[PDB]
C-alpha cells in the first residue's frame, strides 16, 4: 500500500492483521481481509460452476 | 460516542 | 359528458366526447378522471 | 367444404352454444349443465410473444447478409442471385416508392398516422389504369396530401408545392383524378394553430382566431377566396386587438401572404368588428 | 432548451414531469449553420435542424439545472 | 436436487398461511435454510404410483 | 508566461426564441428558392 | 379524501385511536343484536370533517370527532383527551383547498 | 381426452433409423406447394395448395384439417414435398458424401 | 517521515452501500458484501414526487424511521431524510424452537399497529392503436350482446369511456380498462362471429392474484396523438409469515411465526420484543457487529443521543458498556426475560435491545401458485412457463 | 410519517406529545432526553419513536393538488 | 436543389434515440443503458 | 444398407414439408399475422425453385444458371442447417437469426 515504505518485509505490512473483531480493524488490515473476501467468494463460484459439470 | 447534531448552537454560540 | 379535471390549473371541463383531449383556458392535454362521487367502505384491521 | 367445427351440449341441445371458456383452467364448458366441452385449451397470446399483411400482403422473403464465419465471394454471389430474380415481380416499386416517401414524410415532420395513410393511399392507386403517368412526383405528393387530408392535418398546398415541384395543375388533376379513385374504391380551422405556431402567438390569440374563424364564416359576404387569407386576416385582427406588435409586412413574408390582401380582409373585416368579440 | 413537437404540429416546452407521464423522450433540438458555395476553377461565386438530443436531467441544457426548491415543488420534481 | 434425498415423499397436513411447513430434521438431506428458499411440491395421480410411492 | 496559459474557446450558442419561429423554418414553410445552388 | 395520505393509511391511523369504554357492560355486540348492520344497541356513529382555512396548515384532532348518535344515557364515545394543552390526538394535517368528511363506526 | 380408436394397442420396441428415399417422400407427401404465399389471396382462409393449405396440418381449434378431419388436438400432421429441377446435397452428409467421392471410381463407378 | 499527503478519512474509502453498515470494521467483510447487495431492494421512500407521478411496482413505507447506531457518511447520502427500513425491539433467544434456521418471530400486536407495514402502487398502462387507419381500438365500456371474445371478469366497475374511476376497491379477474377492436365479417367467422356482427374484446385486466384500491388514472394522448391511459392501484401489503426481513450485517430471514403479547417474553419492566431471532446465527456468521448495533441502539435509545456507527473511529466496546451501565442496565446487554406462557423467570439471560431492520422486495404473496390442469403451450402443447401465464 | 398513533410495544398515547415535544425543543432549548423525561416516557419502547421518527408528511404537503 | 430533402434529421434522431433507447451503442457493446432502479433512495 | 440407405439418397431430390403442427403460425389481432422461420426458408426454396426453372427453361445464360444453383443450394443449406461455417448467415426481416431445425435440435432447453 501507498502508506508504508519500499522493501518493507515486516509482518504487519505485509498482511498480518494483530487486531481482533473486537476492538475492530485497522485500514489497511480490513482491505486485505475484503481481499480475502472476494477471493472465498470467487473461489465458491467457480468450485460450484465446475461442480455442476462435474455432476452432469 | 455519539453523533454531534448540536453544532448549529455551539457555532452560534462561538462565532 | 363526464367530469374532468385539468392537469395545471385544476379548472371543471366535464367535456363530452368527441372532443379530443385538451383543456379549455390552457393547453395542458393531461386531464384528471376525478374520483367517484360513491362512498367507499374500508376497515380499521 | 365444411370444415366448421361447432361446438353443441349433446345432453342440453336446447340452444346453439351459449357457452363460457375457463382460460385458467384450459376448457370450455356449457354454462348450463355444467358438462365441460372442450379440454386442453390453446392460446393465441403465448405464441404471439416470439414475434405487414396490409400493406404487404401474404408475400415472403428473407434476407441474405454476412455471416459471423464467411466469406465476402459468397456474400456477393448470393446478392447477385437475387439481382437476376428481382425481376420476377414487379414490388420492387412499392419499396423504393415507401422509401422516397419514407423520405419526404420524414423531411416534413409529419407523425407516422399520416405516413401510414399516404403509403396506404399509394397502395390503393398504386398502378392503374387512369393514373396514366405523372411521373411518380405527383402521386406522391398527392398520395401525401390525401394521407393529410384523412388524418385531420392540415397543410397548405404552397407547403407542399414548395417540398415538390409538381407543377401546380398537373397536381390538382392528379389530385383530382386520385379522389376519383378513393371514392371508386368504397376546414379551415385546424390552420390557425399552425400559423399561431408559425407566429408565437398566446392560447388566447389562437382561440380568439378559432371564434373568429368560425364567426367569420358564418357570416358570409367574400365567403372565402380561399380559407388562407381568411386564416392569416382573421389572426390580424386577433393581434391587432392586442398590442404584441408585428405589423404588415412581417407576417406577410413570414406566411407568405400580400399585404393588399390582408389590407383588403382587414377593410371589411373591420367593418364586421361588431359581432366578433368573444368576452 | 428541451421541447416537445406533438402530432398536431405544436411544440412547447417539456418537462421531465410530463415527459415521464407522456411516455416522451426528453431532448432537444439541434441546429447548424450550414454554409454553401460554388466554384467554377478556384472562381468562388441557413439555420438548418439536424436532430434532437436526450438531455440528461440535473444539466446545464436541462431546466431543472437552475431551479430552486420553491421552483421544484412547482414543476412537481422532488429536490 | 443432487441427492437422491433431495426428492422425498412427504404426509400432507392442512395448515393455513401460506408457507410449508416442515420438521428440521430433513432440512439437512435438502441443504436448505429458512431464508426465502422456495421448494416443489409434486402430487400423483394415481392409486399404484401412490403405492410405490409409499413404499419406495 | 502564466498568462499564456489562459487560452479557451466559446461554448455553444442557445437560441431563446419562442420555438415555434425556428421550428417553422425547419420543415414546410411556404418559402423556397431564395438561394441559387444546383438549380442547373 | 384529497390528503396526500393514504385512505386506508388513516382508516389505520383511525384504528389506533383510543375511545372512552366504560359503561361498554350494557352495550350488545354486533353478532349477538338480531338487527341487520348496526343500531344503537351494538355500536357509536362517529364523523370527521376537517377543511383547511387560512394560509396556516390545520390540525385535525381527536377532538374534532362528534358524537351524532343516541348513546340512551351512556358515557361512552367521547374522544380521550389527556394533553395538558387541551388538544386531541394529531390525526392528520390539511392546507386550504383540501377537505375530509368520514363517518367512523365505534 | 381424445377420441377411441379400434387399433391394437402396444408398445414401442425397436427403432430404426434410415435415410429418406425421394419416391418414399413423394409416397407419403399429399401436395406439391407452389406457391411462395402464406395465405390466399383474400387475406383468408388458407392459399389452397402453398406453404400452409388444408392438405397439412391446422390450429386455431375451429379447422377441421381436410386430410385427417377430427381436429387440431388429434391432428398428427400431415406432409407435403418440393419436387427440385436440380439435384441439392444435404449439409449433415456434404462430409459423407465427399468420402464416398474420395471411396470410389469417378468413372466407371467402382 | 517523508508524508508527502495524507488521508482525508478512511471510512470513505467504501461505497453508498457499503456506508450504512454500522461499524463494518467489527464484521467480516462477506457480511458487508452481503448487505451491500441487500441494501438496494429493501423497501422505502425514494422521493416525495410519488403522488404525481406514474411508476411502476412502488413499495412505500407507512412509518419510515432512521436507525440509532448512524454513520456520518449517511448525512451526506440523505439517509436520516430518507431512511429505508424501521427500528424493531429485538431479542436473541431459543423461545419455543420456532426461531432455528434464522427464523424470526413477530410480535402480532405490532403488527396490528402498523409495523413494516408497507403500501404497493401498481401502475397498468393502456395504450389504443390504429394499424391502417381503417382499424381503430377505441376505449369503451363492451357490451356482453355484441362483443365477442369478451373475459369472464365483471365489467360493473367500468364508466361510459371505459375505465374504473379512482377510489373503487378492486381485485383479481377484474378488468379496469376496457378496449375493443373491430372485426370483419368475412375474416374470421369463428363459433359466434357471424352473429355478434360488431366488435371484438380486447381489454387489459388487472392480475389474477391481485387486489387493492384504485389510487389514481390519468388519459393523455402519447407523441403521436394516440390516446393512452395509465391506471395506479395501491395495496397495503401486512407483514405476513412468509415475508421476508434482513437488517444491516449481512442478517436475512423470513418469519417463522406471530405470537401476541401475552405469548411474547417480557422484561422485569415491561418492554416487549417485536421480534426475536435465533442465536445460531451470530457464531457461524461471525458478524460481531450486529451486537454492537443493538448494545448502542440501546444506548442511543436510553440517552436519546444517536450514536456514531462510523467504521474507523476510537468508540469501543468497553466505553459503551460504561455508558449503559450508568443508565441502570446490564452492561452486557443481558436482560431479564419472563415466560409468556407460564410467567416464570428464564434461567439464562437474553439479549435484549433494538435493531434497525428493513423489508426486503421478497414476499410470499408473489411467490405461492399452483397448477392442476391449465393452458399449455402452442409450440409443444406442454405446461407454460410463468406465474402470471398459470405454469406449472 | 405524520406522528405514530400509540407506540409500537406498550400501547401508550404519543401523538399528543409531539407538539409540546417540539414546543419544549423550540422554546426551552432543551436536549432530547431531558424533553422525553418531561412528556412522561420511562421505556425506550416508547423513546425510539419519538426519537426516531423521520416526518415527511411536511415534504408531502409543499405540492400543489 | 432542396434543403429539406438534403440534410435529414431521422439519422441523427434515429441513431440518438436507438442508442440511448436499446443497450447497444451502435454487437460491439450491449448492457450500457439500464432501467433506474428505484427501489430505495440507496439503490 | 440396401433396404434403408443409398448413396443415392444421400443427395437431395424431393424435399418434403413439415405440417403447421410442427411449425404453427399466430394470427394475432387478424391484422398482425406471424409466419415461422421454417415458412420463410421454404418461401425461399419455392422463389429460388422456380427461378431455376424459369431461367431453365427459355435460354441459359450458364451463369444465372449457377447462381441460381447456388442460391437455391443456399437455401436448402440453410434450411437444414442455418449456422453453417464458412457460409453466410440467413437473416429474417425483423432482425434476428433464421431458427432452422437443427438449431431446435442443437441447444440446450430444446427438444432433448
Ligand atoms: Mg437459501
Ligand atoms: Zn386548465
Ligand atoms: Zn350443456
Ligand atoms: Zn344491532
Ligand atoms: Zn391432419
Ligand atoms: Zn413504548
Amino acid at each position: 500500500l501507498p502508506h508504508f515504505s519500499k522493501d518493507d518485509y515486516s509482518p504487519e505490512s505485509k498482511g498480518f492483521v494483530e487486531n481482533s473483531y473486537l476492538r475492530g480493524l485497522t485500514p489497511q488490515e480490513f482491505f486485505f481481509h475484503a481481499m480475502g473476501g472476494r477471493e472465498g467468494l470467487i473461489d465458491t463460484a467457480v468450485k460450484t460452476a465446475e461442480t455442476g459439470y462435474i455432476q452432469r | 460516542f455519539i453523533k454531534r447534531d448540536r453544532m448549529r448552537r455551539n457555532f452560534l454560540r462561538m462565532r | 359528458t363526464l367530469k374532468y379535471i385539468c392537469a395545471e390549473c385544476s379548472s371543471k371541463l366535464s367535456l363530452s366526447r368527441t372532443d379530443a383531449v385538451r383543456c379549455k383556458d390552457c393547453g395542458h392535454r393531461i386531464l384528471l378522471k376525478a374520483r367517484t362521487k360513491r362512498l367507499v367502505q374500508f376497515e380499521a384491521r | 367444404p365444411n370444415l366448421n367445427i361447432v361446438l353443441t351440449c349433446p345432453e342440453c341441445k336446447v340452444y346453439p352454444p351459449k357457452i363460457v371458456e375457463r382460460f385458467s383452467e384450459g376448457d370450455v364448458v356449457c354454462a348450463l349443465c355444467g358438462l365441460v366441452l372442450s379440454d386442453k385449451l390453446v392460446d393465441t397470446r403465448s405464441e404471439w410473444r416470439t414475434f405487414n399483411p396490409l400493406l404487404d400482403g401474404n408475400n415472403l422473403s428473407t434476407r441474405i447478409g454476412k455471416g459471423e464465419t464467411t466469406d465476402m465471394r459468397f456474400t456477393k454471389e448470393l446478392n447477385k442471385a437475387q439481382g437476376k430474380n428481382v425481376m420476377d415481380k414487379k414490388d420492387n416499386e412499392v419499396q423504393a416508392a415507401f422509401a422516397k416517401i419514407t423520405m419526404l414524410c420524414d423531411a416534413a415532420e409529419l407523425p407516422k398516422i399520416v405516413k401510414d395513410c399516404a403509403k396506404e393511399a399509394y397502395k390503393l392507386c398504386h398502378d392503374e389504369k387512369t393514373l396514366k403517368g405523372k411521373s411518380m412526383e405527383s402521386i406522391m405528393a398527392a398520395s401525401i396530401l390525401i394521407g393529410c387530408r384523412r388524418a385531420e392535418v392540415a397543410r397548405t398546398f404552397k407547403e407542399i408545392q414548395s417540398l415538390i415541384h409538381v407543377k401546380t395543375k398537373e397536381f390538382g388533376k392528379t389530385l383530382n383524378i386520385m379522389k376519383n379513385i378513393l371514392r371508386g374504391k368504397s376546414q379551415n380551422l385546424t390552420y390557425i394553430p399552425r400559423f399561431c405556431s408559425h407566429l408565437g402567438l398566446p392560447m388566447q390569440v389562437t382561440t380568439s382566431a378559432e371564434y373568429t374563424a368560425k364567426k367569420c364564416k358564418e357570416i358570409k359576404e367574400i365567403a372565402g377566396k380561399s380559407p388562407i387569407t381568411i386564416a392569416v386576416v382573421s389572426i390580424y385582427l386577433n393581434i391587432l386587438l392586442f398590442q404584441i406588435p408585428i405589423t404588415a409586412a412581417k407576417v406577410g413574408q413570414t406566411l407568405q401572404v400580400t399585404e393588399g390582401t390582408i389590407k383588403s380582409g382587414y377593410k371589411i373585416l373591420y367593418e364586421h368588428r361588431d359581432k366578433l368579440v368573444d368576452p | 432548451k428541451p421541447m416537445v413537437n406533438e402530432s398536431d404540429g405544436v411544440t412547447h416546452a417539456l418537462y421531465p414531469q410530463e415527459a415521464r407521464l407522456r411516455n416522451l423522450t426528453y431532448s432537444s433540438g439541434l441546429f447548424v449553420d450550414v454554409k454553401k458555395r460554388t466554384y467554377e476553377l478556384k472562381y468562388e461565386l441557413g439555420k438548418v435542424f439536424i436532430g434532437r438530443l436526450p438531455i440528461m436531467l440535473r444539466s446545464k441544457n436541462c431546466y431543472l439545472s437552475e431551479a430552486t426548491e420553491s421552483d421544484l415543488y412547482k414543476l412537481k420534481e422532488c429536490p | 436436487s443432487l441427492h437422491k434425498m433431495s426428492m422425498m415423499a412427504h404426509r400432507v397436513k392442512v395448515i393455513p398461511y401460506s408457507t410449508f411447513r416442515l420438521n428440521l430434521s430433513v432440512t439437512s438431506p435438502y441443504n436448505a435454510d429458512f431464508d426465502g428458499d422456495e421448494m416443489n411440491l409434486h402430487v400423483p395421480q394415481s392409486e399404484e404410483t401412490r403405492a410405490e410411492l409409499s413404499q419406495l | 508566461r502564466n498568462i499564456v496559459k489562459l487560452n479557451n474557446k466559446e461554448r455553444i450558442t442557445t437560441l431563446d426564441e419562442t420555438v415555434g419561429v425556428t421550428m417553422s423554418h425547419t420543415g414546410m414553410s411556404m418559402r423556397s428558392d431564395n438561394s441559387n445552388f444546383l438549380k442547373v | 379524501n384529497t390528503t396526500v395520505l393514504a385512505d386506508e393509511f388513516i382508516a389505520h391511523r383511525l384504528g389506533l385511536i383510543p375511545l372512552q369504554s366504560m359503561d361498554i357492560e350494557q352495550l350488545e355486540y354486533s353478532r349477538d343484536c338480531f338487527c341487520e348492520d348496526h343500531c344503537d344497541k351494538c355500536s357509536v356513529v362517529l364523523t370527521l370533517q376537517a377543511f383547511g382555512e387560512s394560509e396556516s396548515t390545520t390540525n385535525v384532532y381527536s377532538k374534532d370527532l362528534v358524537i351524532v348518535s343516541n348513546l340512551m344515557g351512556r358515557n361512552i364515545g367521547h374522544p380521550i383527551i389527556q394533553d395538558k394543552e387541551g388538544n386531541g390526538v394529531l390525526i392528520c394535517k390539511l392546507r386550504k383547498g383540501q377537505e375530509l368528511k368520514l363517518t367512523c363506526v365505534a | 381426452g381424445q377420441q377411441y380408436s379400434s387399433a391394437p394397442l402396444r408398445t414401442v420396441k425397436e427403432v430404426q433409423f434410415g435415410l429418406f428415399s425421394p419416391e418414399e417422400v413423394r409416397a407419403i407427401s399429399v401436395a406439391k406447394i407452389r406457391f411462395p404465399e402464406t395465405m390466399d389471396e383474400t387475406q383468408t382462409r388458407a392459399k389452397i395448395g402453398g406453404l400452409n393449405d388444408p392438405r397439412l396440418g391446422s390450429i386455431d381449434r375451429n379447422l377441421k384439417c381436410q386430410t385427417c378431419q377430427e381436429g387440431m388436438n388429434e391432428c398428427p400432421g400431415h406432409f407435403g414435398h418440393i419436387d427440385l429441377a436440380k439435384p441439392v446435397f444435404h449439409v449433415g452428409f456434404i462430409a459423407k458424401i465427399k468420402k464416398v467421392c474420395e471411396c470410389v471410381c469417378m468413372h466407371c463407378g467402382k | 517521515t517523508t508524508f508527502t499527503h495524507c488521508e482525508i478519512h478512511p471510512s470513505m474509502i467504501l461505497g453508498v452501500a457499503a456506508s450504512i453498515i454500522p461499524f463494518p470494521d467489527h464484521n467480516q467483510s462477506p457480511r458487508n458484501t452481503y448487505q451491500s447487495a441487500m441494501g438496494k431492494q429493501a423497501m422505502g421512500v425514494f422521493l416525495t414526487n410519488y403522488n404525481v407521478r406514474m411508476d411502476t411496482m412502488a413499495n412505500i413505507l407507512y412509518y419510515p424511521q432512521k436507525p440509532l447506531g448512524t454513520t456520518r457518511a449517511m448525512e451526506y447520502l440523505k439517509f436520516r431524510e430518507l431512511p429505508a427500513g424501521q427500528n424493531a425491539i429485538v431479542a436473541i433467544a431459543c423461545y419455543s424452537g420456532y426461531n432455528q434456521e434464522d427464523s424470526m418471530i413477530m410480535n402480532q400486536s405490532s403488527i396490528d399497529r402498523g409495523l413494516f407495514r408497507s403500501l404497493f402502487f401498481r401502475s397498468y398502462m393502456d395504450q389504443e392503436k390504429k394499424y391502417g387507419m381503417s382499424i381503430t381500438e377505441t376505449f369503451e365500456k363492451p357490451q356482453r350482446t355484441n362483443t365477442l371474445r369478451m373475459k369472464h371478469g365483471t365489467y360493473d366497475k367500468l364508466d361510459d369511456d371505459g375505465l374504473i374511476a379512482p377510489g373503487v376497491r378492486v381485485s383479481g379477474e377484474d378488468v379496469i380498462i376496457g378496449k375493443t377492436t373491430p372485426i370483419s365479417p368475412d375474416e374470421e367467422e369463428l363459433g359466434q362471429r357471424t352473429a355478434y356482427h360488431s366488435k371484438r374484446d380486447a381489454s387489459t385486466p388487472l392480475r389474477s392474484t391481485e387486489n387493492g384500491i384504485v389510487d389514481q388514472v390519468l388519459v393523455t394522448t402519447n407523441q403521436d396523438g394516440l390516446k393512452f391511459v395509465k391506471v395506479r392501484v395501491r395495496t397495503t401489503k401486512i407483514p405476513q409469515i412468509g415475508d421476508k426481513f434482513a437488517s444491516r450485517h449481512g442478517q436475512k430471514g423470513t418469519i417463522g411465526i406471530t405470537y401476541r403479547r401475552e405469548d411474547m417474553p417480557f422484561t422485569a419492566e415491561g418492554i416487549v420484543p417485536d421480534l426475536i431471532i435465533n442465536p445460531h446465527a451470530i457464531p457461524s456468521r461471525m458478524t460481531v457487529a450486529h451486537l454492537i448495533e443493538c448494545l448502542l441502539s440501546k444506548v442511543a435509545a436510553l440517552s436519546g443521543n444517536e450514536g456514531d456507527a462510523s467504521p474507523f473511529t476510537d468508540i469501543t466496546v468497553e466505553g459503551i458498556s460504561k455508558l449503559l451501565r450508568e443508565h441502570g442496565y446490564q452492561s452486557r446487554g443481558f436482560e431479564v426475560m419472563y415466560n409468556g406462557h407460564t410467567g416464570k423467570k428464564l434461567m439464562a439471560q437474553i439479549f435484549f435491545g433494538p435493531t434497525y431492520y428493513q423489508r426486503l422486495r421478497h414476499m410470499v404473496d408473489d411467490k405461492i401458485h399452483a397448477r392442476a390442469r391449465g393452458p399449455m403451450q402452442v409450440l409443444t402443447r406442454q405446461p407454460v412457463e410463468g406465474r402470471s401465464r398459470d405454469g406449472g | 410519517m405524520i406522528v405514530p398513533v400509540r407506540c409500537f410495544s406498550c400501547g401508550k398515547v404519543v401523538g399528543d406529545k409531539w407538539e409540546s415535544y417540539l414546543n419544549l425543543l423550540q422554546e426551552d432549548e432543551l436536549d432530547e432526553g431531558t424533553a422525553l423525561s418531561r412528556l412522561g416516557l420511562k421505556r425506550y419502547c416508547c423513546r425510539r419513536m419519538i426519537l426516531t421518527h423521520v416526518d415527511l408528511i411536511e415534504k408531502f404537503l409543499r405540492y400543489n393538488p | 436543389f432542396n434543403m429539406k430533402l438534403a440534410i435529414n434529421a431521422k439519422t441523427i434522431t434515429s441513431g440518438l434515440k436507438y442508442a440511448l433507447a436499446t443497450g447497444n451503442w451502435g454487437s460491439s457493446r450491449a448492457g450500457v443503458s439500464q432501467v433506474l432502479n428505484r427501489y430505495t433512495y440507496s439503490s | 444398407n440396401e433396404v434403408f440407405s443409398r448413396p443415392e439418397w444421400m443427395i437431395l431430390t424431393c424435399l418434403p414439408v413439415p405440417p403447421p403442427p410442427v411449425r404453427p403460425s399466430i394470427s394475432f389481432n387478424e391484422s398482425q399475422r406471424g409466419e415461422d422461420d421454417l415458412t420463410f426458408k421454404l418461401a425461399d426454396i419455392l422463389k429460388a425453385n422456380i427461378s431455376l426453372e424459369t431461367l431453365e427453361h427459355n435460354g441459359a445464360p450458364h451463369h444465372a444458371i449457377e447462381e441460381a444453383e447456388s442460391l437455391l443450394q443456399f437455401h436448402v443449406a440453410t434450411y437444414m442447417d442455418n449456422d453453417i461455417a464458412g457460409q453466410p448467415q440467413a437473416l429474417q426481416k425483423s432482425g434476428r437469426p433464421v431458427k432452422s431445425i437443427r438449431a431446435r435440435l442443437k441447444g440446450k432447453e430444446g427438444r432433448i
